[PDB]
């Protein structure tokens, strides 16, 4: 039992360095998951 | 490690000098020259001065050789 | 000595008589002086009797006897008894502090405490780290795809 | 009067070494921090204090003999003994005693006629010498008033720059 | 940013560290302490103050060593590196 829930995401699609910080995404998906709606 | 033995011996150097000013909280009235201890005083002293200097030349001989080496003359050297 | 604790040994004198705590603050020990002094109480003052042996100097006598414990007389190295001006701290008037805590030694102490401390900095730091001569940018679009990503975030949420 | 200005010095200077103590236990983070992060100045602050202490002690001639004063007016704001006895609890000191006893058995604790009386014959004959050296270095560059330069002269070929007339 | 003025103040941050370490190594050559002002303890007070002096020295000697090699790290960037107005080198 115990359902689980995506915890952390990671977005993989110009310059080359293109971003590092996934931050506010990944404390926007916690709060989506800690919804469990 | 070593930082905490450092703040170790600060604190206990500042505890002495704390106990040593309230004791206090020098003084003639009106109504170290004994020429014994001070000859090892100024030798101890003289030691110490040169132990200094010694580290100092150490370094500055370490200095010399590694600009003497031109491989790694990153010291600014190399760069211009 | 016994200035700052408060302990009862009755076990020292086993004879609680008078003549023990007389006898107790006779003996010298390690390095109090003789019976050569002034006025402390009555007997061997000088070629005169001034009391006994209170003048200036280690005054250990019995100046006020108490055979319970011990020979609880202040040294008082002056013409006048009964005052609280001793070499420890012990005062009489419902008990005081005074100056009794040396401010030299204390002083030297904090100096070889200093000196230790410099030491054990030197042998820290020559000996652990350098003491001789030896993209994440966001200008790029982040400055405005972070922007992008908290407004679709809060549209979202 | 002068030990109150090298006691309020003491204090402060150990209140600095109290603050740069926390300061490196706090950010230690297990391991021994050596990059020197205010160990020169720290070094130069204690020093310096240990100077005005020296100073402050060797200033001026201007079993315990205290000062005959009330007398514990100046300590203790009041002259209450009482409240100092209540106040006076809010400690093995075996290096003062050692301090104490290398003082006090032959000043040195270590040898009586063997001592390097002409070590320090010399070292204060070569004292003297460099003392003597240093005071005519500074007799000779205190002669010094200013380095000035010279450079291109723009103001006499301005006035001799050709023109119409 | 006042290149001119930051050499020009590195020069005289060298100058006072240079007179300071002098003056501070004079002071500890007159070392003598014939004075008895220690009543408290003489002796203790004495080697303190011996200490102390020795301290200082090698406290202005350190300081003087550190600002020699930075400045000479100072003034090699801002002559070699920074204006090498000699860029004979490129043509040749």
């Amino acid at each position: 039992e115990v359902p689980w829930r995506l915890l952390k995401l990671e977005i993989l699609v110009r310059a080359l360095v293109h971003s590092m910080q996934i931050d506010f995404i990944h404390q926007l998906v916690q709060s989506r998951l800690f919804a469990d709606e | 490690d070593s930082v905490r033995n450092n703040l170790r011996s600060a604190l206990t150097e500042m505890c002495v000098l704390y106990d040593v000013l309230s004791i206090v909280r020098k003084k003639f009235m009106t109504l170290s020259p004994q020429t014994l201890q001070l000859i090892s005083k100024k030798k101890s002293l003289a030691g110490a001065a040169q132990i200094l200097l010694k580290g100092a030349e150490r370094l500055t001989k370490s200095v010399a050789e590694n600009q003497e080496n031109k491989l790694q003359r990153d010291f600014n050297s190399e760069l211009l | 000595n016994l200035l700052g604790i408060s302990w009862v040994d009755s076990s020292w004198i086993p004879i609680l008589n008078s003549g023990s705590v007389l006898d107790y603050f006779s003996e010298r020990s390690n390095p109090f002086y003789d019976r050569t002094c002034n006025n402390e109480v009555v007997k061997m003052q000088r070629l005169t009797l001034e009391h006994l042996n209170q003048m200036v100097g280690i005054e250990y006598i019995l100046l006020h006897a108490q055979e319970p414990i011990l020979f609880i007389i202040r040294k008082q190295q002056r013409q006048s008894p009964a005052q609280v001006i001793p070499l420890a701290d012990y005062y009489i008037i419902a008990g005081v502090i005074y100056q009794a805590p040396d401010l030299g030694s204390v002083i030297n102490s904090r100096v070889l405490t200093a000196v230790h401390g410099i030491q054990s900095a030197f042998d820290e730091a020559m000996s652990y780290c350098r003491y001789h001569p030896s993209k994440e940018e966001p200008s790029s679009i982040f400055q405005r795809q972070r922007v992008d990503a908290l407004l679709i975030d809060l549209r979202q949420k | 009067q002068l030990e109150a200005s090298l006691d309020a010095l003491l204090n402060q200077v150990a209140d600095l070494k109290n603050s740069l103590g926390s300061f490196i236990y706090k950010l230690e983070n297990e391991y021994d921090r050596l990059t020197w992060p205010s160990v020169l100045d720290s070094f130069a602050l204690l020093s310096g204090q240990l100077n005005t202490l020296n100073k402050v002690l060797k200033h001026e001639k201007t079993q315990v003999i205290i000062p005959l004063v009330e007398d514990l007016m100046r300590q203790t704001e009041g002259r209450v003994p009482v409240f100092s006895h209540e106040v006076v609890p809010d400690k093995p000191d075996p290096e003062v005693e050692e301090q104490e006893k290398q003082l006090t058995t032959d000043a040195a604790r270590i040898g009586a006629d063997a001592a390097q009386k002409q070590i320090q014959s010399l070292n204060k004959m070569c004292s003297n010498l460099l003392e003597k050296i240093s005071k005519e270095e500074r007799e000779s560059e205190s002669g010094g008033l200013r380095p000035n330069k010279q450079t291109f002269n723009p103001g006499d070929t301005n006035a001799l720059v050709a023109a119409v007339a | 940013q006042s290149k001119e003025t930051l050499l020009q103040s590195y020069n005289k941050r060298l100058k006072d560290d240079i007179k300071s370490i002098m003056d501070n190594f004079t002071e500890i050559i007159k070392t003598a302490k014939i004075e008895d002002e220690t009543q408290v303890s003489r002796a203790t007070q004495g080697e303190q103050d011996n200490y102390e002096m020795h301290v200082r020295a090698a406290n202005i000697v350190r300081a003087g060593e550190s600002l020699m090699k930075l400045v000479s790290d100072l003034k090699q960037f801002l002559i070699l590196n920074d204006f090498p107005s000699v860029n004979e080198a490129i043509d040749q």
